[PDB]
RNA sequence: GAAAUGAGAACAGUGUAAAUCUCUUAGCGAGGAACAAUUGGAGGGCAAGUCAUGGUGCCAGCAGCCGCGGUAAUUCCAGCUCCAAUAGCGUAUAUUAAAGUUGUUGCAGUUAAAAAGCUCGUAGUUGAACUUCUGUUCAGGUUCAUUUCGAUUCGUCGUGUGAAACUGGACAUACGUUUGCAAACUAAAAUCGGCGUUCGACUUAGGGAGUAAACAUUUUACUGUGAAAAAAUUAGAGUGUUCCAGGCAGGUUUUAGCCCGAAUACAUUAGCAUGGAAUAAUGGAAUAGGACUAAGUCCAUUUUAUUGGUUCUUGGAUUUGGUAAUGAUUAAUAGGGACAGUUGGGGGCAUUAGUAUUUAAUAGUCAGAGGUGAAAUUCUUGGAUUUAUUAAGGACUAACUAAUGCGAAAGCAUUUGCCAAAGAUGUUUUCAUUAAUCAAGAACGAAAGUUAGGGGAUCAAAGACGAUCAGAUACCGUCGUAGUCUUAACUAUAAACUAUACCGACUCGGGAUCGGCUGGAAUAAAUGUCCAGUCGGCACCGUAUGAGAAAUCAAAGUCUUUGGGUUCUGGGGGAAG
C-alpha cells in the first residue's frame, strides 16, 4: 500500500524538477508534507504553493522554481543524537554548503542546521539540495 | 486489491463535496430514522436500506442528513442486524460453495475458491473479535455456519 | 502564479563569493530562462534567440531582446511554447496592431 | 524497495541474514571450520621432518622439467609430505634421513603454477638454512 | 501550458469521476411523472432496481449498469 | 691538504648495596682490501640494463600471478652497471585494508551465479489523513544586510535599520491548577496635612511575574547533569640534548626561602534525576456511562486522653437533581461486503453433435495396392486397395481461431441445460482499517511415470522386421506392447519462460484493440454502425540531454544526487546438484 507519504509527495516532486515540470500536484498530503514544503519554500527551493481541500486528505500544488536538485526522505527515520550529525552531513549532503537534512525533534521540525542552534534534533526525516 | 497478485481496478462512488443535505429535501432527522428502522424491521441490511433511501426517497447519504450512520441509527433503535453484513455474507457464499462442492466433489476450481473465501472469514473474525464486536469464543468451522442456517 | 517566478530572477546571479567578497568562478554561465538550468560549456543543442524591438510605427528599433533556451527544453519541442511564453512574461508575444 | 528489509524494528532479521548469507565466503567458511587445524602442519607455519627420499617431479603444461623434491615425514603430525627443494644444486645437500624444516608456497593451497601436487618448500638441512649452503662462503657439513 | 488550480470546465467534464480535483460524481436526481397517475416520484440516475409508481403501480424505471432507462413517456426534471 | 670525530680504549668524577653501563672528562684513538651495510631485484604488474657480455640449450633452474628456457635466453647460472628499503631486508602462516568480493551506510538476481511453477496463510516486518492552526505587541540576545555612526589597528566593539527565527512574556473562546514567597501596579475604605473636594504619603483586595511541591494516558526517542576505576587513546603545560617519553620543573640576584604543575575530552548498550511541543506506538466517555456540582443515604476512617454513643474530617458506594453545544474526525483515485445490467474457449455435473481414423455389415468391379530418393519386408481374385449406403467403437474438436478472451498457475475452444464461482465497469449503498508481503503450515501443479479396475480407435518407448550405410539394434519405411482415454489412489518435476517477486507513486507521443460505462449523428429505431470520452485488460508504434557491458529496456527508468513496504536467491570455474 502507501507509506511515508512525505516520500510519496517528495519524489513525485523531484521527478518534477528533474523532468522540468512547471508545477506539481501532490495527491496524498499531510501536516508533515506541508511543513517540509514550507521549509523548502522558506529556504527558497520551491515557489508559491496552494493546498486544495480534498474533503478527504488535501491535495497540494507546488510551483517549481528550478533550483531543486534532489529532495528525498530516509527509509526508516533513524534516531540521531546531536553527536551523530557530521556522520549524516558528510553522508547525505553534496557539500558543506547546502546543509539541508530535515529532522524531527520534540522542538518540532528543523533544518539540519537549525537543530544545532536549538541544540537537540532527534530523528531524521528527509533531505534536499 | 485483496488476494490478487495481478488483478486490480476501481469500482465507483465518490461522495460529492458539499457536506450539507440536498436543498429540495425536507425531513427532520427523525422522519428518516422512522423509515430506516421501519424498513429495517422488515428485515433489511443497513447496506440495502441506504440503497432504497437513495433510489426511492431521494436521500443521498443518510449520514449527511441525520449526522448519524445507518448502522448506528439502527443499533440505537434495537433494530440491530445481529451479525454484520461483512461476515454474514462471506459466510453465506462460503457455505453455498460447500453445498455445491458436495454434489461436485471433483470441481477443483471451486475447492480453491472456497479456500480463499474461508480465508477471508478468518480475517474478519480476527478483526470483529478485536473490536469487541463479536464474542471471543466465536468460531466459524462448519457448525458456526450451519448454526445460522437454522 | 507569477509569485515564485518574479522572485528567482529578483536579485543578480553571482558565483562563489569568498570572505573577501571576491567573485572567483572563472566566468558566470548563461542560465536557461524557461527552466533555469545551466547552459554548458559545450551544450550543442542549446540556443540563444535574438528578437527585435519595434517602435509603434511598424519600424524596427536598434534594440533586441534575448531568450536563452537550454538543450533539453529545445529538444522536447518546447521552445515554440517556451518562447511564446517568455514573451508573454516580458510582455511581448501578444502583438497588437 | 530492494530485497533487504528497511524496518527500524527489523534489525534482528537483517542480523541473522548477514550471519547466514555470510557462509558463502570461503575465507570465512575456511577459518570458521577449523580447517586450518587439519592440514599437515596443523595450522603451524613450519614443521620439522626426516627425509624419506629424494624424488623428482615433472613440470606441467607448457613447461617440461625435473623438479627436485623430498618426501618428508613430519614429527608430531606424522604425515607423508611432498616438499620442493628450492634453487639450483640444492638437492645435492639433502642427504636421506637428515632433518628438514618446511614451509608453504604462496597461500597454503595451490602450488607454484609449475609444480603438480607439491605444497611445500624445504628451508633447512640438519638445521642449516639452505641459502647458507647455497652460497659457498656461508656453511657446509 | 496549463494552470492546475483554475482548470477548464470542459477538461474536467471529460476526465474520469475520480480524476477531477474537487472530484464529484455524475449521477443526479430526477422527479419522474408517471404516464398515468402523474404522481411525481424522485428517482436516482443510477437506480439499481425496477421502480413502481407508489400511486397506481406502474413501471417507471429499468436498471442497467450506470444509466436507468425510463419506461415509456414519463416526465423527468433534474433536481439541482 | 690539513682541520673535525664517535665507534674504540681509558687515570678521574658522577652513579651503585656492591658491581656493570651511561654521562662529564686528561693521556691514547681514521685514509682505504680502511673502523663496516646489508638484504632483495633489474621482461610486465613493481622502481631499475637498448649490455648486441660469458656459461646453459625446455636440461639446470626461475616464476607471487602473467610467463621465462628447446644455440643469437631482456626472468636460469654469473660478471658488470643499475634500482628499492637500508642497521636492517627477505620468507612462511593467521589476520586488517584494498573487498560496494558478505553490502545497515553499500552490492548483485533477463541473458554473466542468482524469483521460488503457482495461490492461501498465524509468527515477523510495514502501515493513509484530521485534533491551538494563527495574529498583535513587548522584551533578551543571534545573525545577516547596510548610498551609516563612535573606537581600535594590523583585526574587533558599540549604534541604528530591516529581517528572520529563537526565545521568553502577555493578550487574543488559546500549555495548566494550589501553595508559600516575593511582588508589581490598580480600584475602593482608613489615617495624616492644607483649602466636601483638588492632591499627596500610608492600609485590604488583585494576577502577571518569581520559586518549590501536586497535575498533563504510558513508553519510544532527544536535551541535560548525577554514574561510567586506574593505565591506554585524544589532549593542555612542559627543549627528557630532539624524540620514544617521564610528569616534572622554573629562579640564589629576597633562599634556612620563592614561583608554578600533575588540567581536560570520549566513553555508545541497561539502569537512575530531569527539560520537551515532532514522528511512532499506546490510552480516555458507546451496552453505557462518563464529567463537574449540590443534597440524601450506606460502608470505612485520622486528630479529639482513652472506650462507647452521637457528630464530624477524610476516603469509597449508590440514588437523585442541577450544570456543560453532554460524549462516536474524514470516508483514504486503501481495503471488505450489498446491489445492477453485462462479459469470458474459468470451472463441475448432465446432455449433444460432427466429419476422420480403424474395424464390420450390404452391395460394385477388377490386378494391383501400399510405401521410398530408389526399393524392400508388407496386402491381395478363400478379394485387396477402390466406389455408395450403413453400423460399431475410442479418441479428437478442424475451417472461423487473431500478438484476441478467461484462469492463481498448470491450463482452457461442438450444442443445449443445470450447479457454486470471477473480473471489469456502474454507483450521492453500507462497514469504517479491517490492510502489503510472508518461516511455520496448507490448496493446486500438461507430460512421463506408479498401484488396483475399466477402455482400447489412432499413434506409438521396448521389441520384430525391412532398407541405408565401411558400421546402424539411428535419422526413412512395415508392423507392434506399455502408454496415450477413464475411475479411484500416488507422484511433483519441466527452457513450469516474459528465463524480469508482490503491493504503491511517479514521470514521453500515438493510434488500434478486448470488457463496462457516459454524450452525440446517420440510418433506423438494430443484444448493429459510426464520432467523441473514459475507467479496467492483453499488445504494438515512434521516441529519451533516463538506464545498461551490450543485446536492449516505458522499465530492465525516478540508484554515488546511492533509503517508499516486504519475501526469496547469488558470491570464480570444473568435481555438482
Ligand atoms: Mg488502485
Ligand atoms: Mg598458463
Ligand atoms: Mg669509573
Ligand atoms: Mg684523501
Ligand atoms: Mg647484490
Ligand atoms: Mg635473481
Ligand atoms: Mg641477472
Ligand atoms: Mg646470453
Ligand atoms: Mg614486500
Ligand atoms: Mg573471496
Ligand atoms: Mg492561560
Ligand atoms: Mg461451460
Ligand atoms: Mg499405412
Ligand atoms: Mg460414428
Ligand atoms: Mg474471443
Ligand atoms: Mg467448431
Ligand atoms: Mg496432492
Ligand atoms: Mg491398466
Ligand atoms: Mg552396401
Ligand atoms: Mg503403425
Ligand atoms: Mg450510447
Ligand atoms: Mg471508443
Ligand atoms: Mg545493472
Ligand atoms: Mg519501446
Ligand atoms: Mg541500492
Ligand atoms: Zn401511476
Amino acid at each position: 500500500v502507501k507509506v511515508n507519504i512525505l516520500a510519496e509527495c517528495l519524489k513525485d516532486l523531484v521527478n518534477a524538477e528533474k523532468m522540468g515540470k512547471k508545477q506539481v500536484l501532490l495527491r496524498p498530503v499531510s501536516k508533515v508534507v506541508l511543513k517540509f514544503l514550507r521549509i523548502m519554500q522558506k529556504n527558497g527551493y520551491i515557489g508559491e504553493f496552494e493546498v486544495i481541500d480534498d474533503h478527504r486528505s488535501k491535495k497540494v500544488v507546488v510551483e517549481l522554481i528550478g533550483r531543486i536538485n534532489k529532495c528525498g526522505v530516509i527509509s526508516p527515520r533513524y534516531d540521531v543524537p546531536l553527536a551523530d550529525f557530521e556522520k549524516w552531513t558528510n553522508n547525505i549532503l553534496p557539500s558543506r554548503q547546502f546543509g539541508n537534512v530535515v529532522l524531527t525533534t520534540t522542538y518540532g521540525i528543523l533544518t539540519h542546521e537549525e537543530c544545532r542552534k536549538r541544540h537537540t534534533g532527534g530523528k531524521i526525516l528527509g533531505f534536499f539540495y | 486489491m485483496q488476494m490478487k497478485g495481478k488483478g486490480k481496478g476501481i469500482s465507483g462512488s465518490a461522495l460529492p463535496f458539499k457536506r450539507r443535505s440536498p436543498k429540495w429535501l425536507h425531513m427532520t432527522p427523525s422522519t428518516v430514522v422512522d423509515l430506516s428502522v421501519k424498513l429495517a424491521k422488515k428485515g433489511l441490511t443497513p447496506s440495502q436500506i441506504g440503497v432504497i433511501l437513495r433510489d426511492q426517497h431521494g436521500i443521498p447519504q443518510v449520514r449527511f442528513l441525520t449526522g448519524q450512520k445507518i448502522l448506528r441509527i439502527l443499533k440505537k433503535n434495537g433494530c440491530a442486524p445481529q451479525l454484520p453484513e461483512d461476515l454474514y455474507f462471506l459466510i453465506k457464499k462460503a457455505l453455498s460453495i460447500r453445498k455445491h462442492l458436495e454434489k461436485n466433489r471433483k470441481d477443483k476450481d471451486s475447492k480453491y475458491r472456497l479456500i480463499l473465501v474461508e480465508s477471508r472469514i478468518h480475517r474478519l473474525s480476527r478483526y470483529y473479535k478485536l473490536n469487541q464486536k463479536l464474542p471471543p469464543k466465536w468460531k466459524y468451522n462448519a457448525q458456526t455456519a450451519s448454526a445460522l442456517v437454522q | 502564479m507569477n509569485s515564485g517566478r518574479a522572485n528567482q530572477r529578483s536579485k543578480p546571479m553571482t558565483g562563489l563569493i569568498n570572505d573577501k567578497k571576491e567573485k572567483i568562478d572563472a566566468y558566470l554561465p548563461r542560465k536557461c530562462d524557461w527552466s533555469n538550468k545551466l547552459i554548458f560549456s559545450n551544450d550543442q543543442s542549446s540556443v540563444q534567440i535574438a528578437i527585435a524591438e519595434v517602435g509603434e510605427n511598424g519600424q524596427a528599433t536598434g534594440s533586441k531582446t534575448n531568450v536563452v533556451l537550454c538543450g533539453s527544453v529545445r529538444s522536447k519541442g518546447e521552445a515554440h511554447i517556451a518562447l511564446e511564453n517568455i514573451l508573454r512574461e516580458r510582455g511581448l508575444y501578444p502583438i497588437q496592431e | 524497495g530492494v530485497g533487504k528489509p528497511r524496518g527500524i524494528r527489523a534489525g534482528r532479521k537483517l542480523a541473522r541474514h548477514r550471519k547466514d548469507q555470510r557462509w558463502a565466503d570461503n575465507d570465512f567458511n575456511k577459518r570458521l571450520l577449523g580447517s586450518r587445524w587439519r592440514n599437515p602442519f596443523m595450522g603451524a607455519s613450519h614443521a620439522k621432518g626426516l627425509v624419506t627420499e629424494k624424488i623428482g617431479i615433472e613440470s606441467k603444461q607448457p613447461n617440461s622439467a625435473v623438479r627436485k623434491c623430498v618426501r618428508v615425514l613430519l614429527r608430531k603430525n606424522s604425515k607423508k609430505i611432498a616438499a620442493f627443494v628450492p634453487m639450483d644444486g640444492c638437492l645435492n645437500f639433502l642427504a636421506e634421513n637428515d632433518e628438514v624444516l618446511v614451509a608453504g608456497l604462496g597461500r597454503q593451497g595451490h602450488a607454484v603454477g609449475d609444480i603438480p601436487g607439491v605444497r611445500f618448500k624445504v628451508v633447512c638441512v640438519k638445521g642449516i638454512s639452505l641459502l647458507a649452503l647455497f652460497k659457498g662462503k656461508k656453511e657446509k657439513r | 501550458e496549463r494552470d492546475l488550480l483554475n482548470p477548464i470546465y470542459e477538461e474536467e467534464k471529460q476526465k474520469n469521476k475520480f480524476k477531477r480535483l474537487i472530484q464529484a460524481p455524475n449521477s443526479y436526481f430526477m422527479d419522474v411523472k408517471c404516464a398515468q397517475c402523474q404522481n411525481i416520484q424522485m428517482i436516482f440516475s443510477n437506480a439499481q432496481s425496477t421502480i413502481i409508481c407508489e400511486k397506481c403501480s406502474a413501471i417507471l424505471c429499468k436498471p442497467t449498469g450506470g444509466k436507468v432507462q425510463i419506461q415509456a413517456g414519463c416526465a423527468f426534471k433534474i433536481k439541482n
